[PDB]
């Protein structure tokens, strides 16, 4: 309002304190953006880490599992997401969860569905086959559990085909 | 817990505020000579002073369109809780939701509402599992040449032996004909194993 | 239009305690609420009117 | 140029306090840490990771544990490494019934402004030189009053479900 | 009521409420959940 | 006179700012609530919806 005149500044009282009103309505925006992201990627309160053995019963999760090669331990899912994505008196302020711990969530997210199926979401997490929790649910959606189970083959490559096909989704 | 019943509290606190700022610019002159009315009305020339009072017009004024669109933004959010709460007084407390942390951390058994000033409680009642033991598992079990699968359940392993249970509390009992369903051959199936199923 | 404080509203007694050098009342939006007579010594709330 | 906020671990605990300047150098102001979010003075840094109590920015928290006050990188939680196998199933054998609390606002203050006594108070002459504004009035008011209605169905699409009062 | 602003009082008292509450809670431990359908 | 005039004109774009800030954090927030439900049910979960 005033820049670096002094003449204004005593001057910008006489006309009112919004400068005061509307600095707390920014703040309360501001911390709301550090709630609502712990809304969604602070659910969980243990870092499941993924296995060293990444064999799932023929399930590959290469393209959403962190990848240790590269840096800030993204997935190549993450990774193209990334890609394809101080002034005169207004500051940017930075976010309290960086990129690093948002993909580390997501990464015990990710790692606590493959080894514990939905247990971690409602209590420990209880360790289970991946083909044993496929099963389960498959006969949640109305479909007995010897349907995978005789068809796993088939599922894990149509599973396997289906994440190949995201990032093309996504980038073309 | 200081913190437990804060979000009634920032409401409130949020109304005060709100109104303590809208009575606090009344003080405010806006540019003009002074604030009080009456003053401007009794020093200055009555056929000359419109221009001035015009401008004590428009600070009240644009100040109370700003304190009625906070008011609706403020009244769009709470009418959002507002059906959030009554979706959860529907799905919770008037039933059992099997949506997974809608009712509380685990699974959901049943909910309480409680009254509170310009709110609602709810105590969500719900189920977690502890003490957990680990077990060798088999998708499936081969008796009589033909693979079997638990109707409803998982196969466990006692160390040397077998038994079917449900997968949300350990029940052992003993794999028969009743507790598993037969379907194809045993060379189909990935991970099964021998065990004889009671007749 | 208590020595010099002008204002507008219903005068009632009040049971509140000033000291002795104090002789108006204020309360948190910064607005006369209570008035000390100035003859007597007695306190009067002041409240809008209707 | 940057905003100055005072860390504070509560008057009830101790005195102490530290200054962040956020955005800002440390070698520009006039025991520091050169914070991603700032210049952070009256805090040492730890590499002991904890849960994140003050926030900061950029992943720094302050804390306040032993007479002083510590800046650390937020810790996300326990490091659980779930015992995978192709054959190892985890079934509970016991359980705990538990009772979470969940508050949630449902109205507010029904709240209604008089506007020539606002902007004018019992004034003849500013009364009459709001109409030269319009009838700005009225849309307070209508805007006021659709407000205050709304909040009155807040509560009746909340509490009032039951057709019949239960005893 | 002090300056032109009015607070209007709810249409349903803190003790209504209070009413609707023990209906639920009375509808939902003697009968579950039958009573909302 | 002029640097009221122009103190006023400043003001109000900064409030219109303000405002326009809030309509986008409550959009963003209804959104972000919606992710929230979608992490508990579709991820943390299966959903019948
Ligand atoms: C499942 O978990 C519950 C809760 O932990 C277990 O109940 C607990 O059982 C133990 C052993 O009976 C109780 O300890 C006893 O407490 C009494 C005092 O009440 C004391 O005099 C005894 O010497 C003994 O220490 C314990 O109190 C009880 N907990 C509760 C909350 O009632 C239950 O046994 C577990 N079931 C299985 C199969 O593991
Ligand atoms: C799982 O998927 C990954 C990636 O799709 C596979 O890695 C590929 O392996 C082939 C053959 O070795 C290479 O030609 C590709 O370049 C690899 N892709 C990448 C992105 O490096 C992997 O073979 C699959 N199977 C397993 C068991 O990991
Ligand atoms: C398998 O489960 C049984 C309980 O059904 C455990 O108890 C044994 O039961 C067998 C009967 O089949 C008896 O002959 C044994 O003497 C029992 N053991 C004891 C210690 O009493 C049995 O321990 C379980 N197997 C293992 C390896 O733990
Ligand atoms: C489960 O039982 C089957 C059949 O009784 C076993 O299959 C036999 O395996 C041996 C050794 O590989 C062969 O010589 C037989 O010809 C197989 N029988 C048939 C009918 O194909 C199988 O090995 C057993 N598995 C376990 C883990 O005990
Ligand atoms: C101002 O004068 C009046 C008039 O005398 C005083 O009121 C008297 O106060 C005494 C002591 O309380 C009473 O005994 C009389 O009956 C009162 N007279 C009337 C007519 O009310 C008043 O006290 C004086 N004010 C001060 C500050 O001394
Ligand atoms: C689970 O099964 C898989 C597949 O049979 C095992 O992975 C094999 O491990 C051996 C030994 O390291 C390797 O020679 C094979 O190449 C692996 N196969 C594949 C497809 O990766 C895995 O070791 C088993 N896990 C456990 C705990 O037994
Ligand atoms: C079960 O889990 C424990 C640790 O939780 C582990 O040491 C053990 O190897 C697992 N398997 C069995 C059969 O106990
Ligand atoms: C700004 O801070 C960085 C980080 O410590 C430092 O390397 C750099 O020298 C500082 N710049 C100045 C002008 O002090």
């Amino acid at each position: 309002i005033c820049g670096d005149s002094t003449e204004c500044s005593n001057l910008l009282l006489q006309y009112g304190s919004f400068c005061t009103q509307l600095k707390r309505a920014l703040t309360g925006i501001a911390v709301e953006q550090d709630k609502n992201t712990q809304e969604v990627f602070a659910q969980v309160k243990q870092i499941y880490k993924t296995p060293p053995i990444k064999y799932f019963g023929g399930f590959n999760f290469s393209q959403i599992l962190p990848d240790p090669s590269k840096p800030s331990k993204r997935s190549p899912i993450e990774d193209l997401l990334f890609n394809k994505v101080k002034f005169n008196g207004l500051t940017v302020l930075p976010p309290l969860l960086t990129d690093e711990m948002i993909a580390q969530y997501t990464s015990a997210l990710l790692a606590g569905t493959i080894t514990s199926g939905w247990t971690f979401g409602a209590g420990p997490a209880l360790q289970i086959p991946f083909p044993m929790q496929m099963a389960y649910r498959f006969n949640g959606i109305g479909v007995t559990q010897n349907v995978l189970y005789e068809n796993q083959k088939l599922i894990a490559n149509q599973f396997n085909s289906a994440i190949g096909k995201i990032q093309d989704s996504l980038s073309s | 817990t200081p913190s437990a019943l804060g979000k009634l509290q920032d409401v409130v606190n949020h109304n005060a505020q709100a109104l303590n700022t809208l009575v606090k610019q009344l003080s405010s002159k806006f540019g003009a000579i002074s604030s009080v009315l009456n003053d401007i009305l009794s020093r200055l020339d009555p056929p000359e002073a419109e221009v001035q009072i015009d401008r004590l017009i428009t600070g009240r004024l644009q100040s109370l369109q700003t304190y009625v669109t906070q008011q609706l933004i403020r009244a769009a959010e709470i009418r959002a809780s507002a059906n959030l709460a009554a979706t959860k007084m529907s799905e919770c407390v008037l039933g059992q939701s099997k949506r997974v942390d809608f009712c509380g951390k685990g699974y959901h058994l049943m909910s309480f509402p409680q009254s509170a000033p310009h709110g609602v409680v709810f105590l969500h009642v719900t189920y977690v599992p502890a003490q957990e033991k680990n077990f060798t598992t088999a998708p499936a079990i081969c008796h009589d040449g033909k693979a079997h699968f638990p109707r409803e359940g998982v196969f466990v392993s006692n160390g040397t032996h077998w038994f079917v249970t449900q997968r949300n509390f350990y029940e052992p009992q003993i794999i028969t004909t009743d507790n598993t369903f037969v379907s194809g051959n045993c060379d189909v199936v990935i991970g099964i194993v021998n065990n004889t199923v009671y007749d | 239009n208590f020595n010099g404080l002008t204002g507008t509203g219903v005068l009632t007694e009040s049971n509140k305690k000033f000291l002795p050098f104090q002789q108006f009342g204020r309360d948190i939006a910064d607005t006369t609420d209570a008035v000390r007579d100035p003859q007597t010594l007695e306190i009067l709330d002041i409240t809008p009117c209707s | 140029f940057g905003g100055v906020s005072v860390i504070t671990p509560g008057t009830n605990t101790s005195n102490q306090v530290a200054v962040l300047y956020q955005g800002v150098n440390c070698t520009e102001v006039p025991n520091v840490f050169q914070t991603r979010a700032g210049c952070l003075i009256g805090a040492e840094y730890v590499n002991n990771s904890y849960e994140c109590d003050i926030p900061i920015g950029a992943g720094i928290c302050a804390s306040y544990q032993t007479q002083s006050i510590i800046a650390y990188t937020m810790s996300l939680g326990a490091e659980n490494s779930v015992a995978y196998s192709n054959n190892s199933i985890a079934i509970p054998t016991n359980f705990t019934i538990s009772v979470t609390t969940e508050i949630l606002p449902v109205s507010m203050t029904k709240t209604s402004v008089d506007c020539t006594m606002y902007i004018c108070g019992d004034s003849t002459e500013c009364s009459n030189l709001l109409l030269q504004y319009g009838s700005f009035c009225t849309q307070l008011k209508r805007a006021l009053t659709g407000i205050a209605v709304e909040q009155d169905k807040n509560t009746q699409e909340v509490f009032a479900q039951v057709k019949q009062i239960y005893k």
